């Protein structure tokens, strides 16, 4: 369920130029399961990026 | 470091604020000012402490000499180029404020004069 | 129509201004965030190297150790 | 809860577990901390959104494949809180004539 | 950038070339913090802010000038960077109205 | 160095015009600190806390 | 001096009274002093709120 | 005398109801506040402010006490010993109460 | 309403500092005890070793 | 006052204290700051705020209810401060 | 207590057309504290916080 949902996923992500990974956004499925706030799902995550780029 | 270095050999900047700040000697009657200041400030319950640029004693005679004859002045604000004006935040630690407006005043309405008998000046 | 859009583009120029000004607080607002906690790292820094140990008494047990050395070095 | 958060900070920064270290105490803290929830069962003004932005960067022909691909999604019955995740996507769009802040040893500044 | 920074902080202030450390700090702390600033980018927008701004000082002739101003400056070096500095510039403007109140006796309280 | 020198000095055109109020070093400093990736946002916010200090401290 | 003073006081204190407030003419007064030595007015309102509210608890 | 600090404690000691040196507490606690910047939402022109005033006055149901406002601000500008009379201006607009 | 999320902030910050300043000094201890903890390490070794 | 907070905070998280001290501790801190209120005694208009939430949420229905409701309090006129309980229910709406 | 109850029942129908879960407890409670003119405001910061904390856990 998680896989179907995340092809159609990235087949938006790339049409948005937003880079994110298969990774994720199967990650984000669990997470919505359990509940999230949309806001907090999306906070996380913006920041994590910015983490990355920074890191390396 | 060279900002040390021309912060001394220079007098001490008084267009912005950015540099420490002179108004003393050993004279008893030229520290006029904080005596002046300190009895408007007890003895009126409403004074308002203005925000004073602290001018640097003797220095306004050089901008008596500029604006006499010579350019526009960014110093002291002009309204416009026919009407010469000085700004009321200028002391001098040896008088009072208001003392020195005055004479500023006089000299300020003669080189209203210069300057605008300038801008017929054509080239 | 024309008047729907004469309407509609007097709104986003005054809505525009207004999120200057909600923005310039937003800013204000970071600026003392940041700045408080800062303050606070200061005061609980000082405090700390007070009472949690003396620099005091832990000079004074190397002072007494370089006596008694010096006083084995006069024998 | 916590599993799946140390498994996006970890998974995406590469293994230090200690150089990720900031992210997941991070991670923990934000979604711990309690707010009523803003855009939340309104799809129908988040695929309007989406449609805007599309038409904001130049690509006309992307909005009508969305709505497509969207419609999808519906039938599928899965993933419970699809808002969420379109939310997070419309935050990090961008445009295809700039491209926003890259800089690393940030620390230094 | 550590240079950068602290030499700022010694220059604004006007002296003090090891004196300014704890305002160095926070300014190390400030700048660590991130933000997402509204409009990101594009030169047209930000432009468009600083015309509005000149026209409310009632300072006309400025906002005409400073477009050929703006087109010469690209014209003498282009960046990526561009736009920060010119949505820096914008925010650090100052208003000619009003005394800013005093600072020789602000400083007391 | 030709390049540079002749973006700062369009630079202090508008920042002169524009109300800044700040130096020409300092803006270099501004600019640099940008190219090699700033946000505005921060940036201005650290001069203002500066810019306030500078004044309460001469007076 | 000592008459204009009451005048410039008074004056205000018909406009404080209009607009109703918990101020007597003793809090009034040291306001305005604040007013004179600097001082932006939003500060000045918010301590008030407070320090109204914390007296009403304590009461 | 009336230094910041002096008529900060004044104000707090009878506001407070309580005595001079029971009022410290809160006194500290003052000098925070005021020494954490805010900026006024009008921070341009002395008849924004004004004009502010008079709309409140027609809000609360009282439109001949705006009047008689109209006629105090000229006997306060005519008297000169204040130069910031919008702090003050602002400062009642914002204790205002029914 | 930034207003109040601003002051509160600040109270809440002067208030918790207070309290924290106490409660360090607790479990740290003050310069009173540490002089007095070598008084009665004194005495002990004293009893044990100088009797 | 104290002890009527510590009542709520044992009875929203479970009857009978499991660790609940901390919870009180942290409502009085959330009460020692002070909030304000943006409106005072106007009961009416937020009954009529709660009306135009639930035509928000597409809850129409439970809207015509609710309007029923708050004139059964009006009725039997207890006092306690009707807004100060309607004013809790709208931040929760 | 009689008339507290009473008025805790039309209150506790108001809470389920918002879809809330209470106590009926808690509901009583809250009308001691409005009666003793405490915030309302501080008052809801509690309420929404604490049974958001009890459903999350659970």
């Amino acid at each position: 369920a998680v896989r179907e949902t995340m092809d159609v996923l990235l087949e938006i992500s790339r049409l948005l130029n937003t880079g994110l990974d298969m990774e994720t956004l199967s990650i984000c499925v669990r997470l919505c399961e359990q509940g999230i706030n949309p806001e907090a799902l999306s906070s996380v995550i913006k920041e994590l990026r910015r983490a990355s780029d920074t890191l390396k | 470091d060279a900002r040390s270095w021309l912060e001394q050999h220079i007098v001490h900047q008084y267009w912005t604020s950015r540099a420490p700040r002179f108004s003393h000697s050993s004279h008893l009657h030229s520290n006029l000012s904080a005596i002046w200041d300190q009895h408007l400030y007890t003895t009126d319950p409403l004074y308002t402490p203005d925000d004073k640029t602290i001018v640097t004693e003797t220095q306004v005679i050089r901008e008596t000499l500029w604006l006499l004859s010579g350019v526009k002045k960014l110093l002291i604000f002009q309204l416009n180029d026919g009407k010469v004006n000085v700004r009321n935040d200028i002391i001098v630690t040896h008088m009072t404020q208001n003392c020195l407006r005055s004479v500023l005043e006089q000299i300020a309405a003669y080189g209203q004069v210069v300057f605008r008998l300038q801008k017929f000046i054509d080239e | 129509a024309i008047q729907i859009n004469f309407i509609k583009n007097m709104i986003e120029e005054t809505l525009d201004d207004f999120r200057e000004a909600c923005h310039r607080d937003i800013v204000n607002l970071q600026v003392e965030m940041i700045k408080q906690f800062h303050i606070q790292s200061s005061e609980i820094q000082m405090l700390l190297e007070r009472y949690s140990l003396n620099e005091s008494l832990v000079s004074e047990i190397e002072k007494l150790r370089e006596e008694n050395k010096r006083l084995r070095a006069n024998f | 809860p916590n599993v799946l958060l140390q498994n996006l900070c970890c998974r995406i920064l590469g293994k230090g577990e200690a150089d990720v270290a900031q992210q997941f105490q991070y991670a923990v803290r934000v979604i711990g901390s309690n707010f009523a929830p803003t855009v939340e069962r309104d799809e129908f003004l988040v695929t309007e959104k989406i449609k805007k932005e599309f038409v904001r960067q130049r690509r006309e022909a992307d909005g009508a494949l969305f709505s497509e691909l969207h419609r999808k999604l519906q039938s599928q019955g899965v993933l419970k809180n699809r808002w969420s995740i379109l939310y997070l996507l419309l935050s990090l769009s961008e445009d295809p004539r700039k491209q926003p802040n890259k800089t690393s040893s940030f620390a230094a500044l």
